[PDB]
């Protein structure tokens, strides 16, 4: 079977390699804003707060591997 | 939504992975 895949999963691990620079392997307000900051201007703290609150359903503002595995997989049927 | 604004930076990551 397709036991040894490592096709798409290789790109998930890349997130904790290109997105985070602290060596934590988690997505917080810091990594969420740093990319936008050098992509299309950084929003206000309030806007950033709401953004991480709109993703972190656990209530800590941090996404680990187990969370990321579901976050970057449960795509909606509608595209923005 | 964050679930879209998250995929966006990831798309940038994909671009970096290519570049
Ligand atoms: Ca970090
Ligand atoms: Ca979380």
């Amino acid at each position: 079977a397709d036991q040894l895949t490592e096709e798409q999963i290789a790109e998930f691990k890349e997130a904790f390699s290109l997105f985070d620079k602290d060596g934590d392997g988690t997505i917080t307000t810091k990594e969420l804003g740093t990319v936008m900051r050098s992509l299309g201007q950084n929003p206000t703290e309030a806007e950033l707060q709401d953004m991480i609150n709109e993703v972190d359903a656990d209530g800590n503002g941090t996404i680990d591997f187990p969370e990321f595995l579901t976050m970057m997989a449960r795509k909606m049927k509608d595209t923005d | 939504r964050a679930a879209n604004l998250w995929p966006s930076p990831l798309m940038i990551k994909r671009s970096k992975k290519n570049s």
